[PDB]
């Protein structure tokens, strides 16, 4: 079971059978404890279990960019006599795509009671299986009626990718950047070109609307190039004008895509041209600077490939690394 | 100057429709197809020439000043799709019927009036005046044999037209009993030196030879350059360099303003970023980066490092022709001819060199520098004798073939290979297969498919029609025909050569 | 077309003598030290300015010091390793120019070969190299031992190390000996001493042992080295093959690989326009303006122009065209025989394109080799050529070309050259010169031209062997533009406050015919000048 | 809180500040009640609030294709004497990406007790807010003890985007095809190679596990080649041994990705060498044929670009159009 917050982060995760190949190993590791209800091993014993848990968390989560696991492993046994509520001392993270979790794997499941209860204003979740919950939340271990209950506790820090982000347009309305085209109209594209014998410009920023109109934003000289308002009808002619500004390359060839694929959209039809967005206010330049900074920050790990064909003798193929973001400009 | 003017004059007399064979091309159809081919060639080559088509001997007239039996089908204008279609209306038996319905095919005509109408056509053009010529398509060698008064007037009008500056060429077609030029012409047609006295074309019987003759006498030769051939620093003669072959490229699209359709210039400017303004040529420098090292040169120094010799051809020596390898090809050859307009006496020395080089079977090894500040290339001037076919068409011009020779840097290494020889039985089977697939090669036997498809699409669009029907490529082998010709020889060759396991 | 190579580097050790005897002067010839410096400079210049991945080491012998890892006391003395195996740079070129000085000692060159072998063996352990080469620049004027000789050879065959030798003199036999002396031109067995003869014998023995008779072709002189590409012969790479199937019909297929035999060499780098003061490209803006057809100075948007095609007197707009409509759908990469024809029908003046291809059978295919051999031999016997259709890939425009047999003692192949289409032929007419009374040369003029052609022959028949020898083979001469450009770039990089130097003398010498032809041609040229009037026009 | 099941389909949605702009109108509709335990009012006349909730659901739900609300509102009053489950909340959806929900909007909320309880055998939910829950779950209206609990019920049908497909393996078990990787062990890649002068093969197909091992399944001639069971250590080896017509491709160049990406797992961590799954039974072959057919069907609409680089001078680039499908297999 997956539980997400409003900002999009993942807070709770419920495991059905994910932790099964490690329960026997952890049980064997807990044989080496003498008279200790709650005992912490800061050794990890064999790091194979730590690596296994890291791989499992990598595979069965979403947008995981990194995983960090503490060496210490705690084991706690509960009696039908003692239980109490433990609040969390308002742990608040610093960066907006990072959260520290607590993971509980049951070594012995109580027959009755012994359910982890998590408190949130929207609702409370009472579970009796392996769990992973954010350290922000408040939790309690309910009393056990019959049987014993032994659990293992690990501290895991993970980093995410923030599929949707926010840009503060003004003091009243901030818009949302999405990685999917669904429902969006304007698309910003950060394009880089690898080494070639006919390319002299590396980085180009282009804003594309649903009608195919493209506007230049940045070409590594800053954002002031948006002041000239260079509006074109296709990315190929933009590349010819800017990236192929060589005198010999002007009247040389043309650029096209053999799969009829656009940079902004894959196979969606192009509507008739109606209007082209253009920064007219003053805060729009701050908007564009923030967008470019975020795109360049995430351009080293998130990108896709694009292919263009140049009609030369023989025709050549140009590969571009693209980072695409989708948004709607409120009117 | 710059726009050549060409007028196609086609006879409409009865005999132009007589075909001596049930399966043969009538002279009228031959002429129409030739004019259509000329139009298509002009459009493809993007040549901005003026062409006109006039029919004489018809029962209807359309000339400016009212004259009888002279119909001006098309005046002087650039070639286009509609004119080509109108010409296509007259092709074939149905086209002959259509022409004989729209116009006549038998009347009485006066050559003086026809040439007067053509001269008036030449006068009406106000754009440019250069290289006016009238080509006569006919198969009547005695047009006014029974009227001396008309013949004398025709001779006089031809003389005045020739003094004005208009060339007159004849394209006589096949006649029963042969065509006699000396009967009535040779008093009208233009003759320069001796090329139009004994080298005159024979009468045309097919479409290919007529087309070759038409394209030979209408295309003006343009010289790429007029260099100097220096035997040494003192003996220098003047020559012209020509490209008898040149790759045909698909014309790039042009930019047109939205207000109507107009060509727009493409200017280039240099801006110094924020400061702006046209940067001076002396305010820029040239740079090259090697590793982390920057090398700075001025533009003049960049030009100077490329400068070896003055432009021209400098003779280095004479080499036997057996020392020139066919597999040492580098770039397309050029043609070298004498030029008497710059240095007087060049033609005599050129002819003597050509004769002696042909006699001794030697090529002149020279150093070649086309323009200023260009590194030299070693070239071979191979002597080339004049060759004429049965129709007296010059298939090979006299002069020198400029063959580019590779440097050591242009020769690439081959990987090591073990020589595996074939037994005589396999070679004999291969010989049988080769002989079963023998054909005659001509330099003008294949057409570029991409160009033809592009221009067919353009013609269909300009006529406001739909996509044209695709045509079978002529550069694709006829696999079925080859398989039928080879028969079983392929199987036996495979049995001798290919092991059963692979 | 462009050259695509495998991507393997080479390790090259240059063994140079700097001893006492490699400094002697003579009134008309440079010392061997300067000639060796010129050859080494040319090699390193080409390596540096072409940005190759080959690694070069430099070992001097005959020096006043000892910096070699085999010294050990009273052994391998006066041998310095001036530069270890690494990528060449401008520091090495400066060292070759004005840092390395002639020595006052003498060293055995076999010990130098041992040191170079040690460098190759112990400096290539961590890296990958496809070729190991040693070039030895010596004059063979020093005493030498013969004990280690055999061991040397064994090592040179165990580690697969190639050798080239460069000497002040040539290896010609019965040359016959022969104004001012010119270096690097195309035109001395009694001028060498006994020690030089013994060294030459040992060099010949080593070269024959390593390769064979052809090994004798790997001993050069500095003068001929400066006008050839010999120093790059053992480190050059061939292109990646083009694989296809030669089809004769729809039932006979031969697996073939095509290589580029001739392809023009061009400058790899261009000049970048930079600002005069900042010397940066970012301070230059290149904007094009379509200023209508007059000086209206009306603002024009990028989308304002709609573009179109021309068909004579009419314009077809881009709004009525579709990308899928005007696209010649190629049938794919192919090599298909259209037919066979007499070799006399295909002439050289109709050759087109900018490449020549050599077609061999596919590697590790005995049946393909046998079939291609049969085809080549049949074509040669019948004196015929194959007109074929050639398509590089599914995007390249198909062409029609000629494949003709090429049989040699060591290999046999087909040669492909492009042929024209109808649209590429221009039918001009030229006046006949032989049938002209105005330009008919006299008998005396013809005799003068015959004498001129006789006196300016660049070939010579062998003595009762019917063999033609070329006295000016320009196909073995490198392009002077590359060496001139490299010289100018190095001079700018090392002397920023100096003008560019003039063209070197040996380039001019190698661009000119032998002086014998010029001497012979003087009198017939005078006769031709006095017999042919040539007056320039006075328009 | 977006409650997501293992299939990625939303089941429980709880709103707090979402229907505060509708409750007044809903109550205005409610007053037309005259002694009815559970009244039903068709909304064919008053369909405005239907459109308003439709807009809210479209705005606040993710990956939405169509929302089909019913034009009837059921008002139910709950008194301190009641206990109802109906004990028969069994209902199976006919399709894959479609679900029916019940929407409970609280009109008169009890002050102390009687919340709504939702059961599932991994956790239980108790809530007292605006709720929307699928019809596949058993629900309890807890016994209220003060005031009154007056609620309104809608009927909701939602169809989402097609990111889920089913393929029959045998009579008993079936296999799920997903467009994105999440806890999926196997990936099938259908590859179309862009035209290169060195490549003699157009289309191929591979199966890749997380270890990076590749098994060739189809070569545009069907699934016959999987009978040979050709297994390579990576995708570069598959290209070396499959798509080149010459003899020794490894002697000429080496193929690798310059961004350390994988054809199936992107920038992830391949596991250590492990056994690769191969078809043994005719059911496996039938499943493979079905999967290949489905992948070929969608190969023209959805695909991405992959780039391999050969270390030639200049470097060679090979472009692949890849269609990926991630799936699990039974033990």
């Amino acid at each position: 079971m997956d539980i997400y917050d409003d900002k999009g982060l993942q807070t709770i995760k419920l495991f059905n059978n994910e932790f099964d190949c490690i329960r026997n190993d952890i049980r064997e590791l807990f044989k080496h404890v003498t008279d200790s209800d709650s005992i912490q091993l800061p050794m990890e014993d064999n790091s194979d279990i730590i690596e296994n848990i890291r791989k499992i968390l990598y595979r069965r989560l979403k947008n995981v960019e990194c995983v960090d696991i503490d060496s210490t492993i705690t084991f706690m046994k509960y009696d039908p006599n003692d239980d109490n509520k433990r609040t969390c001392s308002n742990w608040v993270p610093l960066t907006n795509n990072y959260m520290e979790y607590c993971l509980v794997i049951y070594l012995e499941t109580p027959i009755c009671g012994g359910k982890i209860k998590l408190y949130h204003p929207t609702g409370n979740i009472k579970s009796d299986k392996d769990i992973m919950f954010a350290k922000t939340l408040d939790f309690k271990s309910k009393k056990v009626l019959t049987g014993r209950k032994t659990i293992a506790v690990l501290d895991i820090s993970v980093s995410y990718n923030r599929s949707m982000t926010t840009i503060h347009y003004n003091d009243d309305v901030d818009i949302d950047i999405h990685t999917d085209k669904n429902g969006k109209e304007l698309c910003y594209c950060y394009i880089t070109i690898d080494d070639h014998y006919l390319v002299d410009v590396e980085t180009i920023g282009v804003i594309v609307n649903r009608s195919g109109k493209c506007l230049l934003v940045n070409n590594h000289l800053g954002i002031g190039i948006v002041k000239d308002k260079r509006i074109s009808d296709s990315f190929g002619d933009v590349c010819m004008d800017t990236i192929f500004d060589f005198s010999e390359a002007r009247e040389l060839f043309s650029l096209t895509n053999d799969d009829n694929r656009n940079i902004a959209w894959d196979t969606d039809k192009l509507d008739d041209d109606t209007d082209i967005w253009t920064p007219v206010t003053e805060d729009d330049y701050k908007f564009l600077s923030r967008l470019v900074l975020y795109a360049k920050s995430q351009s080293d790990t998130v990108f896709d490939y694009y292919v263009l064909t140049g009609d030369t003798e023989p025709p050549t193929v140009f590969i571009f690394k693209v980072t695409r973001f989708y948004f709607n400009m409120p009117k | 100057s710059g726009r050549d003017s060409l007028i196609f004059l086609v006879d409409a007399s009865k005999a132009m429709f007589e075909s001596q064979s049930e399966d043969e091309l009538t002279p009228f159809d031959m002429s129409i197809q030739c004019i259509q081919s000329v139009y298509i060639s002009k459009i493809i080559s993007s040549d901005r020439d003026l062409l006109a088509v006039v029919f004489y001997g018809t029962e209807k007239d359309k000339n400016s000043v009212n004259f009888k039996n002279i119909y001006v089908l098309q005046e002087l204008d650039n070639p286009g799709a509609k004119r080509i279609l109108e010409l296509d209306q007259f092709k074939g038996q149905q086209g002959q019927k259509r022409f004989q319905d729209m116009m006549g095919h038998g009347s009485d005509y006066s050559l003086s009036e026809v040439l007067w109408v053509c001269a008036n056509l030449f006068s009406d053009v106000q754009f440019k005046m250069s290289h006016k010529r009238i080509m006569l398509f006919t198969n009547e060698d005695n047009p006014h044999g029974n009227d001396s008064a008309k013949a004398s007037r025709a001779r006089t009008k031809a003389g005045d037209l020739r003094d004005t500056g208009i060339f007159l060429d004849l394209m006589h077609l096949k006649k029963p009993g042969g065509f006699d030029i000396s009967l009535f012409y040779r008093d009208i047609i233009s003759i320069a030196e001796d090329e139009d006295l004994r080298v005159h074309f024979e009468e045309s019987s097919k479409l290919e030879d007529l087309l070759r003759k038409v394209r030979a006498k209408e295309t003006r030769k343009r010289a790429l350059s007029r260099l100097k051939l220096k035997l040494n620093k003192d003996i220098v003669i003047s020559v012209g360099i020509y490209n008898l072959v040149q790759k045909a490229l698909k014309p790039p699209p042009i930019k047109l303003y939205r207000e109507t359709n107009e060509p727009v210039k493409t200017k280039t400017r240099t801006f110094n970023t924020s400061t702006g303004g046209l940067l001076l040529p002396s305010d820029t420098k040239r740079s090259q980066i090697y590793g982390s090292r920057q090398i700075i040169l001025e533009k003049e120094e960049t030009e100077e490092l490329k400068r070896f010799d003055d432009p021209g051809l400098m003779l280095m020596g004479f080499k036997p022709l057996v020392l020139l390898k066919k597999h040492h090809y580098l770039r397309p050859s050029l043609f070298v001819y004498p030029e008497e307009s710059l240095v007087i006496g060049s033609s005599t020395l050129f002819s003597a060199l050509l004769i002696k080089c042909l006699e001794k079977e030697v090529a002149a090894l020279c150093r070649y520098t086309p323009r200023r500040n260009i590194p030299p290339y070693f070239v071979a001037l191979v002597p080339q004798e004049e060759e004429l076919d049965d129709q007296k068409i010059q298939v090979t011009p006299p002069g020198f073939q400029l063959v580019f020779l590779p440097f050591a840097d242009d020769k690439r290494k081959m990987p090591f290979t073990e020589k595996i020889m074939a037994t005589p039985e396999q070679v004999g089977k291969m010989k049988a297969i080769v002989e079963k697939l023998r054909f005659t090669y001509r330099s003008d036997s294949f057409e570029n498919p991409v160009l033809q498809q592009h221009f067919r699409n353009l013609e269909a669009l300009a006529l406001d029609l739909m996509e044209p029907e695709q045509a079978v490529d002529l550069t694709l082998p006829k696999v079925e025909a080859m398989n039928k010709r080879l028969g079983s020889l392929v199987d036996e060759f495979k049995e001798l050569v290919y092991p059963p396991d692979y | 077309p462009h050259m695509v190579r495998s991507g393997n580097k080479a390790a090259v050790v240059l063994c140079m003598d700097v001893g006492f005897t490699m400094s002697n002067s003579i009134p008309g010839i440079e010392s061997p030290f300067e000639q060796a410096k010129k050859v080494i400079t040319m090699f390193v210049q080409r390596q540096v300015f072409a940005e190759n991945k080959d690694e070069i080491a430099l070992v001097l012998f005959g020096t006043d010091g000892t910096d070699n890892p085999l010294s050990g006391g009273d052994q391998y003395q006066n041998i310095t390793v001036h530069r270890h195996l690494m990528l060449p740079d401008f520091d090495l070129l400066e060292d070759i120019e004005s840092k390395i000085q002639p020595g006052s000692q003498q060293a055995d060159f076999l010990d130098a070969l041992i040191v170079s072998m040690d460098v190759i063996q112990h400096e290539t352990i961590g890296k990958k190299f496809e070729k190991r080469h040693i070039e030895i620049f010596t004059d063979l004027s020093s005493r030498f031992s013969k004990s280690q000789l055999d061991i040397i050879i064994h090592s040179l065959k165990k580690c697969d190390i190639s050798l080239q030798f460069f000497l002040p003199f040539s290896l010609g036999k019965e040359d016959g000996s022969g104004g001012p002396f010119r270096l690097g031109g195309h035109g001395p067995l009694k001028g060498i001493t006994e020690q030089q003869k013994e060294g030459l014998e040992i060099v010949k023995m080593v070269m024959i042992s390593l390769e064979g008779e052809d090994g004798l072709d790997e001993i050069y002189s500095f003068s001929e080295s400066l006008r050839k590409l010999c120093v790059f012969k053992k480190i050059e790479r061939h292109s990646i093959h083009w694989p296809c199937r030669l089809t004769i019909g729809s039932n006979l297929s031969i697996r073939i690989a095509a290589y580029k035999s001739i392809l023009q060499e061009r400058v790899k780098k261009t000049w970048t326009v930079v600002d005069a003061k900042t010397l940066k490209k970012e301070d230059i803006q290149k904007e094009t303006v379509y200023c209508l057809n007059d000086d209206d100075e009306t603002e024009v948007l990028k989308e304002d122009i709609i573009q179109g095609f021309r068909y004579g007197s009419d314009i077809v707009p881009f709004s009525k065209v579709d990308e899928e409509q005007m696209k010649y759908k190629s049938e794919g990469k192919c090599f298909s025989v259209l037919g066979f024809c007499k070799s006399s029908q295909v002439q050289r003046r109709f050759f087109m394109g900018n490449q020549v291809l050599k077609v061999f059978a596919a590697r590790d295919d005995e049946a393909a080799a046998v079939a291609l051999s049969s085809l080549i031999h049949a074509l040669d016997d019948l004196d015929m050529v194959a007109i074929v259709r050639y398509a590089y890939d599914k995007r390249a425009n198909p062409q029609v070309g000629v494949a003709f047999p090429h049989i040699k003692h060591n290999y046999e192949c087909l040669v492909y050259v492009q042929l024209p289409f109808m649209e590429d032929l221009r039918q001009y007419m030229f006046s006949s010169l032989k049938n002209s009374k105005k330009y008919a040369p006299t008998e005396a003029q013809l005799n003068a031209v015959d004498a001129l052609i006789d006196s300016m022959s660049l070939a010579k028949k062998d003595e009762k062997t019917d063999t033609l020898e070329d006295l000016f083979p320009t196909t073995k001469i490198p392009n002077p533009r590359f060496q001139r450009l490299f010289q100018c770039l190095l001079h700018r990089a090392l002397h920023p406050r100096e003008p560019l130097p003039p063209i070197q003398q040996h380039i001019w010498n190698m661009l000119n015919p032998p002086a014998e032809v010029t001497t012979k041609s003087q009198i017939p040229l005078s006769k031709i000048k006095t017999l042919f009037p040539l007056i320039e026009a006075k328009k």
